[PDB]
RNA sequence: GGAACUGAGGCCAUGAUUAAGAGGGACGGCCGGGGGCAUUCGUAUUGCGCCGCUAGAGGUGAAAUUCUUGGACCGGCGCAAGACGGACCAGAGCGAAAGCAUUUGCCAAGAAUGUUUUCAUUAAUCAAGAACGAAAGUCGGAGGUUCGAAGACGAUCAGAUACCGUCGUAGUUCCGACCAUAAACGAUGCCGACCGGCGAUGCGGCGGCGUUAUUCCCAUGACCCGCCGGGCAGCUUCCG
């Protein structure tokens, strides 16, 4: 087999491994910052959502829960956090 | 039991003959038409 | 020896592999989205200086 | 592997090495917990109001925020469950299967799934009366059990 | 008449194709400040913006509503129900 | 109106840390000949009615019992009954096993995947004890097309060449009670850890140069490439 260091894995490795398998478990999941359209006040969204997010302002629908992650709907704009 | 043996060979003959596949690919009313 | 012989077997069927794999990857994707490396400078991470 | 199924699955949560707070986070421990009071008042589990606060409000961990579990805020207020969630989902089911049941004698099926369900209950009930949870004469009854939940 | 079709239906795929190109431009592509707009030219499946989305959705959770909000799972739902 | 001292009550709450590539529960979108109830379609077979035509039809190695000029068999149209679910169907999928395949609706359940949700050791193996358990079979009801142990008839050549034909009892079908056995096989206890490569395959998720359709509702897919989990199976192998 190829010879690898256990103790200084490359980020490439470390990435593409399952999230409980990694050296320091780490999720891969995220926060974000995403503006409603029609009024433009921002609202921080789990990316993997299992709930239908609203708008605070105007009670539109942001993101509507799939299997893996939220699905956005057209025309709002997101950014990632931290 | 021999009814493996023809599973296995055409399961193998199966993968051999995806390789080849593979490699063997290697005015107005206008728009209607 | 046998226990020779049969590593540098192996090792050279895993090598192919990847070159294989790569070879896809750069041919489903943009021309410019993939760096090309030397075989050389690959095994350097980095020069502190 | 699963207790009972035969498979063996690796899906679950993985939480990050740090602990703190993300600087981002606009709320306070205290405005946390008055989310936490006004969701259970409409009759949340805590299972439930951790999820509404980590998909819309941004916290990925009450405990990190607050210094606190949920269901130990809940206690502290007084806003107790009756019963452990864990075990109060399994006896609502149980129900559910034997209301079916009765209506369809022929399901040999839905009758090996009762007595799976009914040995989680019987395993949970006893770890719940030594941490004494539960008195120790509390019993799981088919005809009670409709009354408990 | 044949000609007015012609010249129009011209003037009509001319103005489509330069929109086309513009958007595919724009796919993608974060701006100042680094916000990404979300369209149907992605990979990943779009809620669309129409009435009957957002109608559809809600009504789904709708429906979910008598399983996940109980009503004697709380000490305090059962002393003020005996009441 | 201010201050500083001080005194007893009433409710609720009373806990070592973390959050196991231990276990349970919840949540989300999917997935499956998994199960139960109802509904529905398809030819075929059998029986019956009518029409056309006229000596045979059936069966075998060869025949013979049997049916036929009061019309058999064959051709057409229509009606009824009971079973069955071809081709698509794969070493694919589901279930603890036994097992599971026409459309649509309903009822409860489930694996895996996704999760920065919740509890916090709740776990493993198990005499005793309990649920299920192909086919055949027993008891009581309802039906009976097809097939068919038993039985009665007709024959009984080749031959180490060796078990036919016509009719067809119990059964085969359904609803309840029993019975608890199979080459009920990997002829092979369970849980945990460690220990090589290489591709396919089913489900779920993630990322993607490009093709291909497009969304009132219904729906956001089909193909190609890389990666990650748990499955069904393979090709190759070092040490042991
Ligand atoms: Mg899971
Ligand atoms: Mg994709
Ligand atoms: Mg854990
Ligand atoms: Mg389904
Ligand atoms: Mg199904
Ligand atoms: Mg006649
Ligand atoms: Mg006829
Ligand atoms: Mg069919
Ligand atoms: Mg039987
Ligand atoms: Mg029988
Ligand atoms: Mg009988
Ligand atoms: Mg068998
Ligand atoms: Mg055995
Ligand atoms: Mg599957
Ligand atoms: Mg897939
Ligand atoms: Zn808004």
């Amino acid at each position: 087999p190829l010879a690898k260091d256990l103790l200084h894995p490359s980020p490439e490795e470390e990435k593409r491994k399952h999230k409980k398998k990694r050296l320091v478990q780490s999720p891969n999941s995220y926060f974000m910052d995403v503006k409603c359209p029609g009024c433009y006040k921002i609202t921080t969204v789990f990316s993997h959502a299992q709930t239908v997010v609203l708008c605070v302002g105007c009670s539109t629908v942001l993101c509507q829960p799939t299997g893996g992650k939220a699905r956005l709907t057209e025309g709002c704009s997101f950014r990632r956090k931290q | 039991s021999t009814a493996s043996l023809v599973k296995r060979k055409r399961k193998v003959m199966d993968e051999e003959h995806r390789d080849k596949v593979r490699q063997s690919l290697q005015s107005a009313l206008d728009r209607f038409v | 020896p046998k226990s020779i012989y049969s590593q540098i077997q192996e090792q050279r069927i895993m090598k192919e592999a990847r070159r294989r794999k790569e070879v896809n990857r750069i041919k489903h994707s943009k021309p410019g989205s993939v760096p090309l490396v030397s075989e050389k400078k690959k095994h350097v991470v980095a020069v502190v200086k | 592997g699963r207790m009972h199924a035969p498979g063996k699955g690796l899906s679950q949560s993985a939480l990050p090495y740090r602990r703190s707070v993300p600087t981002w986070l606009k709320l306070t421990s205290d405005d946390v917990k008055e989310q936490i009071y006004k969701l259970a008042k409409k009759g949340l589990t805590p299972s439930q109001i951790g999820v509404i606060l980590r998909d819309s409000h941004g916290v990925a961990q009450v405990r990190f925020v607050t210094g606190n579990k949920i269901l130990r805020i809940l206690k502290s207020k007084g806003l107790a469950p009756d019963l452990p969630e864990d075990l109060y989902h399994l006896i609502k089911k149980a129900v559910a299967v034997r209301k079916h049941l009765e209506r369809n004698r022929k399901d040999k099926d839905a009758k090996f799934r009762l007595i799976l369900i009914e040995s989680r209950i019987h395993r949970l009930a006893r770890y719940y009366k030594t941490k004494r949870v539960l008195p120790p004469n509390w019993k799981y009854e088919s005809s009670t059990a409709s009354a408990l939940v | 008449l044949r000609v007015e079709v012609d010249t129009f239906m011209e003037a009509y795929d001319q103005k489509i194709a330069e929109e086309e190109a513009k958007a595919k431009e724009e796919e993608g592509v974060p701006d100042e400040e680094g916000w990404v707009k979300v369209t149907r030219r992605g990979r990943r499946p779009v809620l669309p913006r129409t009435e009957a989305a957002s109608l559809r959705v809600l009504e789904r959770e709708r429906r979910k509503r008598s399983r996940k909000e109980l009503l004697n799972f709380y000490a305090w739902q059962h002393r003020e129900s005996k009441m």
